[PDB]
């Protein structure tokens, strides 16, 4: 099981940051398995954005719901994020993670992704 | 001898005792030949409930 992320690096302020987990390893029609997204600042602590199990369960951050849309590319094996209005305070690492089943209950973030860091600047 | 005739004395000639027949040695699984089962890894393994 493997993860990667793609999507625009650098963005202007007041546009929009798309990222695409490609993953290799997992099928989101199982159960049990959910994939998610989460940023760290740069000197930072973590943070949690947004979260889809098989059944799309599609759990956001209710601090940063309203701004945020993820969506499924079941066939291309890709899940795809988006957040509007980016701003200089969102320059940050963003990992791509998935959460499968364990051996008695369900686990969460046991694989992350690379990261893509992303700067809002001109 | 003896027995069949019921006699202590048995008079020349010859005589139809018994019988013999070479038993079976070995028994074959009584076996048709199969193929194929049902949908079971398909109701226990099932992605979603």
């Amino acid at each position: 099981i493997t993860l990667k992320e793609s999507g625009l690096t650098l963005v202007r302020p007041t546009q929009t940051l798309t990222l695409t987990c490609t993953f290799s390893g997992f099928s989101l029609i199982n159960s049990g398995v959910g994939v998610g997204w989460i940023r760290q600042p740069p000197g930072k602590a973590l943070e949690w954005l947004a979260l889809i199990y098989w059944d799309d369960d599609k759990r956001y951050n209710p601090s940063l719901r309203s701004r945020l849309t993820i969506s499924k590319a079941t066939s291309k094996n890709q899940v795809v994020l988006t957040m509007t209005n980016m701003d200089p305070v969102d320059t940050a690492t963003y990992y791509c993670t998935h959460r499968g089943p364990g051996h008695n209950t369900p686990i969460y973030f046991e694989f992350w992704g690379q990261g893509a860091l992303v700067t809002v600047s001109s | 001898t003896k027995c069949t005739l019921k006699s202590f004395t048995v008079e020349k000639g010859i005589y139809q005792t018994s019988n013999f027949r070479v038993q079976p040695t070995e028994s074959i699984v009584r076996f048709p030949n199969i193929t194929n089962l049902c949908p079971f890894d398909e109701v226990f393994n099932a992605t979603r409930f």
